[PDB]
RNA sequence: UACCUGGUUGAUCCUGCCAGUAGCAUAUGCUUGUCUCAAAGAUUAAGCCAUGCAUGUCUAAGUACGCACGGCCGGUACAGUGAAACUGCGAAUGGCUCAUUAAAUCAGUUAUGGUUCCUUUGGUCGCUCGUACUUGGAUAACUGUGGUAAUUCUAGAGCUAAUACAUGCCGACGGGCGCUGACCCCCUUCGCGGGGGGGAUGCGUGCAUUUAUCAGUGGUGACUCUAGAUAACCUCGGGCCGAUCGCACGCCCGGCGGCGACGACCCAUUCGAACGUCUGCCCUAUCAACUUUCGAUGGUAGUCGCCGUGCCUACCAUGGUGACCACGGGUGACGGGGAAUCAGGGUUCGAUUCCGGAGAGGGAGCCUGAGAAACGGCUACCACAUCCAAGGAAGGCAGCAGGCG
RNA sequence: UAACUUCGGGAUAAGGAUUGGCUCUAAGGGCUGGCAGCCGACUUAGAACUGGUGCGGACCAGGGGAAUCCGACUGUUUAAU
């Protein structure tokens, strides 16, 4: 049973864990499940202590500091590549992308590079132009229909005007006769 | 139950689809759309059972997913898309156009029309409604919303819409004398000129209407769909012209046509 | 007189605090050819559940009955009488249902045994779904 | 949990009703908000349909409308003085719809000064106030403020509340569900109704 | 097909029942060549279950630096298939059963002018006057170190993405429109005064939300409806105004371009759902009075709820139902469309494929979600029961088969 | 709140819960000129908080139930067994 931060007791306890908690991987959405966990303080009744070195000493240790393992993957977002190499806003990042070397038996040596994301490209500008272009069409359409209706409304309001005048005038005529 | 249904048994399907009993247990449930479930006609039914362009459910899926089917001027890839009254089915590759019109019985009849008649359709308005800034609105029977209509259009009128632009071209005012088609009830599919308008405050108004043979029949106002001034329809009418012939003379013309055909 | 409760009693629509150097009152006609009683217009009472002065709208069924008890406050009970046909014997069978109805205080002279017309409304309480729309005095009972 | 349902109580005749289905989700209730007066704290509740409701738990400010002049300003709530439902809800200072509260006069006093140019309340006149009441004013607008003097007289009952420094208001919003403490300023017959209720309550 | 016959007496005519008679289910006995349809662990046990299966899902179009395959043309990131994982959606439908349930369910009829509604279709989507040539840091998948007797258990370390999670502007944008208003000008007046204009500065200035006031585009049988005006408000557990994706590939003098995909607030629509209206149900009086400060029936003000409402709270009134059968009890009671028998009337059946309800061993409580009080989801307690290193872990066939009883 | 019953009883049947302190709220009246003023006296109900669950804190203060025998009962009796 794993140790987890914050329990702050001595033995094992049962907790109702959920999404975002440690030592629980939910299957369905919103699922919760009680699990046994071990306390935050360390004692003699356990198997493994996970220890991480946060400061090095004066002499090299054989199993840890002698060998060196690099990061397996390089940066992929466009902005992070700039941050790694301290680039400007104008020079391209397609030149500086780190490229993986591929070498295995029976196949021709090649090199592989990740697709870069959040990169300014002639494609995205065309999409941006299209979004603004529909804003032109949408505002143009509203003005035309408003004006077209406005004069038509006057004509329909016009005919109602004389229709009221023609009935009162003949009612003037009816009262006159 | 615990949520919305998603299946439809064949024996519980609307009768005018003319589905049989032994082919399967389930019937194609119409997808949500502009027409009600009980008054629509799914695209699956129209192509496999009526036109017989297909034989099975997969064959029609290939037909409509090649973008051959264009309903009301738009391409639809839903095999169960609900097509209803007055919808224009246009299969451009074969050069053929349809308009869903009830025949003299309770059924949707296949009705081939000319390409010039297929550019428009008629539709009954259901609501008159003022928008956010005094902008007038109306709602048609197939759930179209169109702004700035003619101020002379009222709640029971019908309008002619151009399917390319979706804008009103002309309208017919609901009043006595105008031709009518009954879209529902026991009299649906019949055609006649509106005779009287009897109104019940709170209840449903009834409309009296007589066909070209002098037979008089009534129905609720919600089943009245005006299709022309005087007695001139604005669409092409199907065979029978909406005149319901009783059982007595239906066989009389059935066999007399048979002994005329041999 | 009117303010006999803990909270101030007023019609929600009328703003009674206009600056000046008789209270106007809200009322409406409920439709269906029913005449709004005069004392609902020149009266001074208020009522949430009065059809002619409150925010209740008449819909649904329009029924009728005869008043049986008037002991609750601004609500009475009427009795509906009808016959029920039984097929085996080809005879009828008298049945009755009595129902709670909200009587607005505009219908001020109401006694036991007259005929009232009730219209369905929004459910006003646990057992009240109807308001009185008009009252007809019984046979005689004029003096 | 909490249920708002009709099948758990007696019929009209008085007979016991036996349920046919267990408690449903849509027939639910939630604990009362019981909005107190204090620094602002609202929690949101996800409700049926995916919408939101705002539980105002502690709430100190709210805008009230002076109906006689149509002046709606944001004001701070002082105290709860009367509640028609429960005397227990005024011993505790909880804000519910239609409870009589105290609000400070300052936002409305400023408006009246700059809109009529008269002193209201005000049993020394500080430099900022004396100048707005005596600013170099051209004639063209002098008559404007002079014809505005005709209706500058407010109710007597409101006047002593202005010199006291706080008004009587009535909450119209439902703070436990909307998250606001909106309302209007009492005046007229409604003001004297609630004044004698507060007075006679003290005894 | 509107039907009868034997039996009380020494014999007769009756009453009257017994027995015969013909169907229709359930079981059982004996018998059984052909062919077409076809019910089938409902009845007693809504008793208990070994084993296996019954819900997953990728398009050109969210995220491929798994050589896992793979083309050469390189070096201007990504050819192209593509497992895995993040993301989105579905899992609330279907299937099974009939224990509960007697104005309850349900049926016909109506209302929501008293409400929610994923998705589909149609509208809206520069209306707002205030780093954008694209912002931030985590985390899977992966590499590597591990624990436990054991699970679809997971810990510490190293990387790296978004239509995941956050932050956030430019443009339309040049001004209008309301308040203020320094000031100025003009007309009349001896003059104050009266009248008419222009006007810097400053504040507000979209839709959605909450409150208050004023007036009365379009509609209804009827609004406290829709739209309009004014004054403000607008939750840090903030509301919308696009930092997303793919095919083509052109036109101007770097700027413009078409067709889609996805996503979004609001309004209609569709599928509904939920509360209501009216009338309708078997037997029982050896069930005649029942309900009420432990809501019973109403009033007022509120709380809660998606909304109406004793739904609940506070203060009040004493109400409400019954011989026209209330209340109580029983049911070998899920309701209905229907089934058998039938002259005309009726009688009996409806667990059973269609509609509606309920339930997942018995109760109760919730998470996520538009939609669940979900059980092929979670948390308890009761009963039963599985593995165990004895420390712990795991369970729900009234789904398909199959097994015991 | 049962058996039983001479229908009066049995009965405080039997069996349960509460009880402090403090701070409040509501109701319950006179005299003078559906209102106003001035006076009061004790009680009952409800609520919040609070104490090491403690409260009829000392004193005062019924154990109960199911049956049998006898005498109906109240009363009296061998002052000193
Ligand atoms: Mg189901
Ligand atoms: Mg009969
Ligand atoms: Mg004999
Ligand atoms: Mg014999
Ligand atoms: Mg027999
Ligand atoms: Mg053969
Ligand atoms: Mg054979
Ligand atoms: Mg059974
Ligand atoms: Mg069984
Ligand atoms: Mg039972
Ligand atoms: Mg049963
Ligand atoms: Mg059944
Ligand atoms: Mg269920
Ligand atoms: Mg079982
Ligand atoms: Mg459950
Ligand atoms: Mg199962
Ligand atoms: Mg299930
Ligand atoms: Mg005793
Ligand atoms: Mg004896
Ligand atoms: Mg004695
Ligand atoms: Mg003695």
């Amino acid at each position: 049973f794993p140790m987890k931060q914050g329990v702050l007791t001595h033995g094992r306890v049962r907790l109702l864990l959920s999404k975002g908690h440690s030592c629980y991987r939910p299957r369905r959405t919103g699922e919760r499940k009680r699990k046994s966990v071990r306390g935050c303080i360390v004692d003699a009744n356990l198997s493994v202590l996970n220890l991480v070195i946060v400061k090095k000493g004066e002499k090299d240790i054989p199993g840890l500091t002698d060998t060196t393992v690099p990061r397996r993957l390089g940066p992929k977002r466009a902005s992070r590549i700039r941050k790694l190499f301290n680039l400007s806003k104008e020079d391209d990042v397609r030149q500086y992308v780190v490229r993986k070397p591929l070498n295995k038996e029976g196949k021709k040596p090649r090199t592989k590079a990740p697709k870069i994301q959040r990169l300014v490209t002639p494609r995205v500008l065309q999409h941006k132009r299209r979004r603004i272009a529909l804003k032109k069409q949408r505002t143009k359409k509203n003005k035309e229909e408003a004006a077209e209706y406005a004069k038509l409304l006057a004509k329909r309001m016009k005919e109602a005007k004389e229709k009221r005048q023609e009935q009162i005038a003949k009612r003037r005529r009816l009262s006159s006769l | 139950a615990r949520g919305p249904k998603k299946h439809l048994k064949r024996v519980a399907a609307p009768k005018h689809w003319m589905l049989d009993k032994l082919t399967g247990v389930f019937a194609p449930r119409p997808s949500t759309g502009p027409h009600k479930l009980r008054e629509c006609l799914p695209l699956i039914i129209f192509l496999r059972n009526r036109l017989k362009y297909a034989l099975t459910g997969d064959e029609v899926k290939k037909i409509c997913m090649q973008r051959f089917i264009k309903i009301d001027g738009k391409v639809r890839t839903d095999i169960t898309y609900p097509a209803g009254f007055m919808d224009v089915i246009s299969i451009d590759k074969t050069g053929e156009n349809f308009r869903l019109i009830y025949d003299t019985k309770g059924r949707f009849a296949v009705h081939r029309i000319t390409p010039e008649e297929a550019k428009y359709k008629l539709c009954k308005v259901r609501k008159i409604f003022v928008g956010t800034k005094g902008i007038p609105h109306l709602v048609t029977h197939d759930a179209r919303t169109i702004r700035y209509p003619d101020p002379l259009i009222k709640v029971n009128d019908t309008i002619q819409i151009d399917l390319e632009t979706g804008k009103i071209t002309d309208f017919i005012k609901f009043d006595t004398g105008n031709l009518c088609m009954v879209t529902g009830g026991a009299n649906l599919g019949r055609i006649g000129v509106i005779t009287n308008r009897e109104r019940h405050p709170g209840s449903f108004d009834v409309v009296h209407v007589k066909d070209a043979n002098g037979n008089s029949f009534a129905t609720r106002l919600s089943n009245i769909f005006v299709i022309g001034k005087g007695n001139k329809p604005w669409i092409s009418l199907p065979r029978g012209k909406g005149i319901r012939l009783t059982i007595a003379e239906e066989r009389d013309k059935r066999l007399a046509a048979k002994q005329s055909s041999g | 007189d009117i303010q006999t409760e803990r909270a101030y009693q007023k019609q929600p629509t009328i703003f009674q605090n206009k600056k000046r150097v008789k209270l106007p009152r809200y009322y409406k006609n409920i439709g269906l050819g029913f005449k709004t009683p005069k004392e609902a217009i020149e009266g001074t009472y208020i009522d949430k559940k009065c059809p002619f002065t409150g925010n209740v709208s008449i819909r649904g069924r329009i029924l009728s009955g005869v008043v049986t008890k008037m002991k609750m406050q601004r609500t009475i009970v009427i009795r509906r009488d009808y016959l029920h046909y039984i097929r085996k014997y080809n005879r009828f069978e008298k049945r009755h249902k009595n129902m709670s109805v909200h009587l607005s205080p505009c219908f001020r002279d109401v006694q036991i045994g007259d005929i009232v017309t009730v219209g369905e409304c929004r459910p006003l309480s646990k057992t009240v779904r109807f308001n009185v729309l008009k009252v007809t005095k019984a046979a005689g009972t004029k003096k | 949990g909490i249920s708002r349902d009709n099948w758990h109580k007696r019929r009209k005749t008085g007979g016991k009703r036996k349920p046919y289905h267990k408690k449903r989700k849509y027939e639910l209730g939630r604990p009362a908000a019981n909005t107190k007066i204090g620094p602002r704290r609202i929690h949101t509740v996800r409700v049926r349909g995916g919408n939101k409701k705002y539980r105002a738990l502690r709430l100190d400010v709210g805008n009230f409308s002076w109906g006689s002049e149509c002046c709606t300003r944001k004001t701070r709530i002082i105290d709860v003085v009367y509640n028609a439902s429960n005397n227990e809800l005024v011993r505790t200072k909880t804000l519910v719809k239609n409870c009589i509260v105290l609000i400070d006069s300052t936002p409305y006093r400023q408006w009246y000064e700059s809109h009529y140019a008269l002193p209201l309340g005000r049993k020394k006149l500080t430099p900022e106030e004396e100048e707005i009441l005596n600013k170099k004013r051209s004639k063209k607008i002098q008559k404007k403020y002079d014809e505005r003097k005709k209706n500058a007289k407010i109710s007597s009952l409101l006047e002593e509340q202005f010199q006291q420094g706080k008004l009587l208001a009535c909450i119209a919003s439902r703070p436990g569900q909307c998250g606001r403490a909106d309302g209007y300023v009492l005046e007229g017959k409604e003001l004297e109704f609630y004044l004698r209720k507060i007075k006679a309550r003290k005894g």
